[PDB]
């Protein structure tokens, strides 16, 4: 079993995107209107699940392979890579971490979007991975396309990949969106600004990784994700 | 004062969500191994109960997209992380609500009680994490038991809810459904009788 | 009988903090959502107490002596001073002005005070003073310590001391909250911060006034109050 | 333009606020001068009556900590300013609502007619000033009486608020408590029939 | 038996205060007049006592507890905590850590104290920590008070707290002073002012550290500590 | 050119310095295990000698208020590290000046010789460190014996000292206290036969 | 912190403080009224003393060229602050040292007994303060007396004096000149016998 022998930084929430914000259509109805209700850490927030040996198939963490119906996707082959961490700075190692996205014209496979754009018969869009032993993870994809959706008369999502990283704990768990360094859909986009502060905003946009490419192959991008820094409880109880 | 790296901000997980975490309901196929709403095996011990609820937004209008992963102990009030689809029980799992009915379950069981860090015992519960498009970062919960009132009168986190009607959006309501323990726990994310959502 | 003989400058209610102030959790539900009324100032508005004649006892302003159970109060002696002036810089003489705050712990003596840092058997927590002639007004206390409280997680007060004037009229009546030079609990408090301009919370951090310590003996602070500004009617029902 | 010298800004009173001023109710020992719920003394001019309500948040729950100050004229209709528990009759008073009940309590003298500063008759009312944990600023309000109708009717501070409904709020209900004429006044800060405040 | 194998960076004299400092009063007759004489190091130097195996209490490091007289010290409560390492930035494990300080008035248990600021009876003033193998140590106390002295006419010493390390050697043992974030006491001490460069006193000063408090409980401090960095001998008697 | 992270700035051990460093001293209750004056147990090897001297400023008056630190050989001329008050011999100990007469004292063995880096053998000596108030950084300092004249004659490190009158400060005078062997060794921080102090 | 108006800053009074202070001494006609060096007419009450002293520099030499004032109590132990040549008794004076001798006088009556303000009674005393060239900001001493031994030690002000050795700078030796009481206070300015100087 799970114990209760550590806890973690409390979360910023003017960081983090605050629940109403009105630009952002569909959170108006979506957000509470009281305030949250804080409670102290015990074992069930300090502790989640660990996913080391749920059984991973050889491509999950690769788009080009997953869902091949006789070719390969079309569109910019890319590693996204990077290290999650915590804000101490420590690797946080087997850890799961999962993706999704649109395929190269900005169509999500998933029967409620009929954005005009066509599917990929050879791109489904899921991916997942554990991290390595030192906090790292890499997925291999095509760059997803911009999405236009119902929000203003003429919003368009940027490029983005979807993650979902647990941590240690559920008090960890934490659900972003990449986005690509120098996409000037990047400041127009009311769930981006959903976020307050630019700086927050900076945290979300993975850097062109040259360094990490295929010569002739793919290129690279780097996200780092930063989860609630742990620490060892201290004088509790005493 | 002591700064240290900033936590990567939240973004919603907006409304195909269910590519990438729950691939049935996205109308795709799956792989292999899925982390699901299954907690316990028949074999489990404990209570075997069924959960189910909906999401209310402020209109009081069924959220369709919405996700909930979930977090509880075993029978004997401990958790359970090795995650393994061979387990007989997993602490953890993950549900949708259907595009039609906007109805969510769970197979579980109950969980036995757990202590605060300060050594008092907490009713009997489940933890919730409500994602879904328009949530900005997911609302945190507790689902607790119709049939543990007393308990739940003396939960040292449900009585930091300052008034007693707020309470009472916590608590799951006990029928039956096929002849098994089921409860229902609605959640309304807004307006009248807003479910209580915790920071931690 | 008091007249209706003045005017009251009206507020800037951008200056104060706004009834909504969500991240102080409380106001959520204690903020009016309607638009406050204006009403033009009539005697009802522009007259208050006096308390001149109220009978102050010898130790109504030191906290040192006015809760003495066979000691002195632990913790930082201090001298807190200060003048009530109005916006014109006119002194308010004779006003009421009265002062409330945690032990050295940040303990308060009130029962539903329920924080683990201990009561301090000689200290009450409470002074009043009417300023004198020239708008002066002070007070002997130990310096309260800061206090953790149920808003975030973990929110904590700065070292504060609550302070209420009455002024020359109900119009004037202000109730406020001193901080200290320096506190660097100041700028992450959600009750300061309710405060949106950062100038407006700068006018309630009181600033240590080494001229007026006794030495060997207790340090000092100033603060000063400003109430809203008098003046005489003019051209009124002509 | 000018500018002056900016007020000092507002805070919350807090929690704790009884404990400088109300230090009965804090669980505290009083001075020997203390302002008060007792306006007038038994031999003061004019009608006797007590005064009562209870103080509402935004989700309909007693506000339990709140704090109020009143200033009124005598039955005759002028603002006693020299405060002295000695006089008959004090124009100022302070309450409070019990950490049970919720409810506060004034004893007093209906106050007679004062003028506005255009000479117009305003109808008999109490100002009132509520404090509170999570009122960042004080809430102006004034408290009028339902066996006034045609002063009320015709009261030029009422005439200010727009809709009449919203004048309704602002009319305290006359009872009688152990054979002594009583007004409720309920405050509701927030919501279905909010109180209307008043700025100057 | 200890071995000489290890260099010591020489001290920087200009950093550190300098021993005549005259408007710290005391120091005109206790600083020496001749310069001092400079020795090669030698095992006399380079050595010194491990207290790995000196027994400690349980609240050796708890001034909460290290001084029951069968109540809770009042004043604010706090974890002072922080690394120390030397200059190469490398950790200082199972190192000496002591600490003394006044208690939340100021006042100091020792007989020649006669400040009439109270004695606290559950609060002695002292603590000790072994560092941990990572470099780490941590205390619980009280935040002391402000102390007047008999410097000038009107000196006070701010809130502050003596360490002393003994670090590997002779050659690093230190006695320092710790000084805690924003007091404005800070820059008026002759003491503090001993130091000429406000860069060596920026390192005395503690930063309030929210992301170590335990809420509703205690404040934390994080106070750093570099000892003169240690080398290898190299091309030594060649 | 290579800079380092910069040392940690001394400062005054400062009046009360007994209280965190020799509880005895201060009127205060010791904890079980203390840092102290006693570095041989009775029976340790070699000759067990008693240290003691005064503390003097530049005035010639006494420093009460004076705390050392004090590092040596034992009789094998080898550093003992590891502290334990379990151990015959402790190369490390701490004593400090009373508040009356001003005078140290160390219950130790004479250490034995010691060489240097470049292994010249050392006269045997006591390293000490001198901390009071008004001393910014502690002074370093040597105690050697004057009967040991023919090594002193020969040390690299009193050789070190430009001016053979200055070495003559460095050096205890042998007697008895009670039939045991004694050392006086005097420090005199400033003026007239200022002791030699150390920089490394 | 609070930040005050500056104080003017000092300087030296300059080898030529004479002209402006010491009419006379500078070779000048004095006005009708002069600040001088006799505090007490014939006709005053208390004890007639006659003061004499000598001022010395770091190298045991001669300031010829110093100046003095001085503030006394009266024979009750009162200050007289309403100056007046027609008074018999004044607090203040001014003296000088002749450049030939370098011998001031002063022509005064011993003062009574004042107490500091805890109410401890301080021995009697003469406050000075020393002006001259080379002196940037004036010294202030006092002069005490040696027929006052057992007052002087229990004084509180001498007391602060941390040294006794240092104390003894400030007591006057009594003797008899031309059949009056006199006593001498000479001041050292710096070196061996330093007199002590105070901050207030
Ligand atoms: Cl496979
Ligand atoms: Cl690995
Ligand atoms: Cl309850
Ligand atoms: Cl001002
Ligand atoms: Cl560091
Ligand atoms: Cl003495
Ligand atoms: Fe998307
Ligand atoms: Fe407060
Ligand atoms: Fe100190
Ligand atoms: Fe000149």
């Amino acid at each position: 079993p799970a114990q209760d022998n550590s806890r973690f930084v409390i979360r910023d929430r003017n960081w983090h995107p605050k629940a109403l914000t009105p630009d952002y259509k569909t959170s108006i109805a979506r957000s509470p209107r009281q305030a949250l209700v804080s409670i102290p850490q015990s074992i069930s927030e300090t502790t989640g699940p660990n996913f080391s040996h749920l059984g991973f198939g050889a491509h999950d963490h690769d788009l080009l392979l997953n869902f091949n119906n006789g070719g390969l996707p079309i569109g910019e082959r890319i590693i996204v890579a990077g290290r999650v961490v915590d804000q101490y700075g420590k690797p946080v190692p087997n850890t799961l971490v999962e993706m999704w996205q649109a395929n190269a014209g900005g169509r999500y496979r998933h029967k409620n979007d009929r954005y005009l754009a066509p599917l990929d018969p050879n791109f489904g869009g899921v991916g997942r991975c554990l991290t390595d032993s030192d906090g790292y993870y890499s997925f291999r994809t095509i760059k997803p396309g911009p999405h236009p959706w119902r929000n203003g008369p003429n919003d368009w999502r940027p490029a983005h990949i979807h993650f979902g990283i647990s941590g240690p704990s559920i008090a960890t768990k934490l659900i972003t969106q990449l986005y690509f360094e120098g996409d000037p859909l990047i400041p127009m986009c009311p769930i981006v600004k959903s976020i307050a502060n630019p700086e927050a905003v900076q945290q979300l946009i993975a850097k062109l990784d040259m360094n990490n490419a295929n010569p002739m192959d793919c290129l690279a991008y780097r996200f780092d994700i930063v989860l609630r820094g742990q620490r060892k409880t201290h004088f509790e109880n005493c | 004062p002591i700064e240290l790296l900033p936590e990567t901000p939240s973004q919603t997980a907006g409304p195909y969500v269910h590519i990438g975490l729950a691939l049935e309901a996205a109308g795709n196929p799956t792989r292999d191994q899925e982390i699901w709403n299954r907690l316990a095996k028949p074999d489990a011990p404990g209570e075997h109960i069924l959960l189910l609820g909906q999401v209310y937004d402020g209109n009081g209008h069924l959220v369709r997209d919405s996700f909930l992963e979930v977090w509880q102990a075993d029978a004997n009030g401990e958790y359970q992380d090795a995650y393994n689809l061979e387990n007989a029980f997993n602490s953890f799992g993950r549900t949708a609500t259907t595009f039609d009915a906007g109805e969510w379950t769970l197979h579980t069981v109950k969980p036995g009680v757990v202590n605060n860090a300060a050594g008092v015992p907490m009713a009997p519960h489940i933890n919730i994490s409500l994602f879904a498009r328009g949530i900005n970062i997911h609302l945190h919960t507790r689902l607790y038991f119709d049939d543990e009132a007393q308990a739940n009168a003396k939960c040292p986190v449900l009585n930091l809810i300052e008034q007693p009607q707020r309470r009472e959006t916590l608590i799951a309501k006990r029928c039956e459904v096929d002849g098994k323990t089921a409860y229902r726990f609605d959640i309304r994310i807004q307006g009248e009788g807003e479910t209580v959502f915790f920071d931690f």
